[PDB]
């Protein structure tokens, strides 16, 4: 605040409170992989090279 | 009594079947004696593959 002359409507009010709230966005993406990639990366076999 | 052979014959292919295979979907068994006898001059091989 700031002072005024002797009889000026200086206001009382001090130290106002607000409060903000959270604006949510989630993001999303997919990846995919096929039947054979997987077999192929689980049972690791006994074959050849 | 007879001798036979005990165990299947287990025959298996070299790295460069394998890329072969992979770029021209073709393959020369023991192609390692392939290129060997074919760069020396030499026109027989001992043995099939």
């Amino acid at each position: 605040r700031v002072a005024s002359g002797a009889g000026l409507p200086t206001s009382r009010q001090t130290t106002i409170m607000v409060t903000k709230y959270s604006e949510k966005s989630p993001i999303t993406i997919p990846f995919e992989l096929s039947a054979a990639c997987l077999t192929y990366l689980r049972e690791t076999f006994e074959g050849t090279i | 009594t007879v001798s036979a052979p005990a165990t299947y014959g287990n025959f298996v292919l070299s790295p460069e079947n394998a890329v072969t295979a992979i770029s021209y979907h073709s393959i020369l068994a023991d192609f390692n004696s392939y290129k060997a006898h074919l760069t020396s001059g030499q026109p027989h091989l001992p043995n099939d593959s």
